């Protein structure tokens, strides 16, 4: 990815390079389960 | 003591109520991916991304 390459041989073999790599990544995730239960009583919803 | 069991009995010979329950399930998953990929590179002046 980021690379600059800077390269002289006849005079000198000097070779620079500068590697840079910035990433930037957002993930959001919005899930909602509903359950109908009775009072006083468990219920559960499973999914996956 | 008879007659009295005989109106218990005619009561509680009554038919169970069956019912026929239906419950559907509906899914729906869309997906949309996109990704790109943009490379620059020429061995020429070393110069590749």
């Amino acid at each position: 990815s980021g690379i600059g390459i800077g390269f002289i041989t006849d005079n000198i073999i000097l070779d620079l390079q500068l590697s840079a790599m910035e990433k930037t990544g957002n993930g959001e995730i919005v899930s909602q389960p509903k359950v109908v239960t009775s009072d006083k009583e468990t219920a559960k919803i499973l999914k996956g | 003591r008879l007659d009295e069991l005989r109106r218990i009995v005619s009561q509680l010979d009554i038919p169970v109520r069956q019912v026929m329950i239906e419950a559907r399930i509906v899914e729906a998953n869309v997906g949309y991916d996109k990704s790109l990929g943009v490379r620059w590179g020429g061995a020429y002046h070393k110069g590749n991304w």
